[PDB]
């Protein structure tokens, strides 16, 4: 429905065909749709109908909670106590977030892989390719800090990056 | 070996210098002299014990006097600590404001300018 964002979340257009019967036999199936229907999704929906009725008469509402920009571990001095506290405090609410952007990826590349059927090899490449992007990124951030992480592990380990990305760059450069 | 002991301007056996009244004496229901109280009551009720009486009950008036002595004693005891800690501090904050050249103020650089070495766990 229209609960969850459907660009978070996408899928097909879901294209499905029409019946179209070769015999006079009669259909089971659809028979037994029918009695499912009239026997269990009308009951079923006439108490959420109520249920919903008496969910109208008391509205209210809780609020996402916005949290503000502060300082990160790169512009805290050595001793600092109160800004490396609330730079790990960032630094740790982005991992969280960083985890949940990996789990939305995956549950994408797991429903294509379920939708796709037979054809999933070829008709998933490009969540293959978002989920590979993704977790390149996440590796390449968080990967190899052990327990007991840190903002200040993760930043060591962007610099050590960054300084042998810089030297190949550079012996490329007289190449 | 002996810190404070020749310390300039100490009388010999005041346990309490003039200076010390400069301080905010120990408040009355201090967590440390409810300590000595029940310590004063633990030594009541270990009297009332060894000496084959109703341990809980016996002596009241023994119990209040061991309360009342330990009370009064740890009472001084605090603010001797406590002024002993304040000298403490008074003579380190003097010495390294009049020492300056052995306390030198460097400045600090930020963590995305200083270079720490990263240990993989792995
Ligand atoms: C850390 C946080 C705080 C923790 C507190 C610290 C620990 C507790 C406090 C320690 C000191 C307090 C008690 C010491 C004096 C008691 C001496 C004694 O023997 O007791 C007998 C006595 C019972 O005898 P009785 O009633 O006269 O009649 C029975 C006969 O006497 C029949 O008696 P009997 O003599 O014929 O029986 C013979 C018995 C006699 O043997 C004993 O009774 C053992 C007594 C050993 C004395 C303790 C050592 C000194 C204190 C050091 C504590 C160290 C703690 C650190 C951890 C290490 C643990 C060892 O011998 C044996 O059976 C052999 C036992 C050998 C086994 C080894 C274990 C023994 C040592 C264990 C000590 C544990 C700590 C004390 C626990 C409480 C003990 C009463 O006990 C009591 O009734 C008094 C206990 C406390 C009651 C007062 C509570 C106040 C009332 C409520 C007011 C609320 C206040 C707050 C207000 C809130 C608003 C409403
Ligand atoms: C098991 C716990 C220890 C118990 C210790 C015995 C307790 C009973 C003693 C009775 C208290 C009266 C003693 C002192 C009162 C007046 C004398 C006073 O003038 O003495 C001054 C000094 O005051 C006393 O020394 C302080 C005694 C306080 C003892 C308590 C400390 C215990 C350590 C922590 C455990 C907490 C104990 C809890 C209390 C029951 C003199 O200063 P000064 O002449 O310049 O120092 C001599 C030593 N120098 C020169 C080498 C430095």
């Amino acid at each position: 429905p229209d609960s969850w964002d459907k660009d978070v979340y996408p899928e097909p257009p879901r294209r499905t065909p029409a019946p179209a019967p070769q015999t006079s036999l009669p259909n089971p199936v659809t028979y037994l749709t029918k009695i499912f229907d009239l026997l269990v999704d009308r009951p079923v929906t006439l108490a959420r109908e109520f249920i919903e009725q008496q969910h109208a008469k008391n509205r209210y509402y809780y609020y996402h909670r916005e949290f503000r920009r502060v300082p990160d571990i790169t512009e805290c001095e050595e001793k600092d106590i109160l800004c490396m506290f609330e730079a790990e405090m960032q630094w740790r609410r982005d991992y969280k977030v960083d985890q949940e952007i990996v789990n939305i990826i995956q549950e994408r590349l797991k429903a294509c892989q379920q939708r796709e059927g037979e054809s999933y090899r070829q008709n998933c490449a490009k969540e293959l390719e978002q989920f590979t992007q993704v977790s390149k990124a996440f590796q390449d951030r968080y990967s190899d800090l052990g327990a007991h992480y840190s903002a200040r592990k993760c930043l060591a380990k962007q610099k050590q990056r960054m300084l042998a990305e810089r030297k190949a760059a550079k012996e490329a450069a007289a190449a | 070996m002996t810190m404070m002991s020749g310390r300039p301007g100490r009388v010999p056996l005041q346990f309490l210098p003039n200076e010390a009244r400069s301080l905010p004496p120990p408040k009355l229901t201090d967590p440390r002299l409810v300590y000595m109280g029940f310590l004063g009551y633990c030594s009541g009720l270990i009297d009332n014990a060894i000496r084959r009486r109703p341990v809980v009950s016996a002596g009241l008036h023994r119990q209040l006097l061991y309360v009342t002595s330990f009370v009064f004693f740890g009472y001084y005891l605090l603010k001797r600590q406590d002024y002993m800690y304040a000298l403490r501090d008074h003579d380190m904050f003097a010495y390294v404001k009049s020492h300056p050249e052995d306390f030198p103020e460097k400045d600090k650089k930020t963590y995305g300018e200083i270079l720490e070495e990263f240990h993989p766990v792995r």
